[PDB]
């Protein structure tokens, strides 16, 4: 999920676009 | 901005800002 990916690990443009609808 | 540890309304925020009119899902598990 978001949380582990760019919480308890450093986010990225890329996996915050992966959220984008 | 976005190559951080974001968590909580941060994260929230930076989805906000990237996605604009786009909008985005958030599901935090």
């Amino acid at each position: 999920g978001i949380v582990e990916q760019c919480c308890t690990s450093i986010c990225s443009l890329y996996q915050l676009e992966n959220y984008c609808g | 901005f976005v190559n951080q540890h974001l968590c909580g309304s941060h994260l929230v925020e930076a989805l906000y800002l990237v996605c604009g009119e786009r909008g985005f899902f958030y599901t935090p598990k």
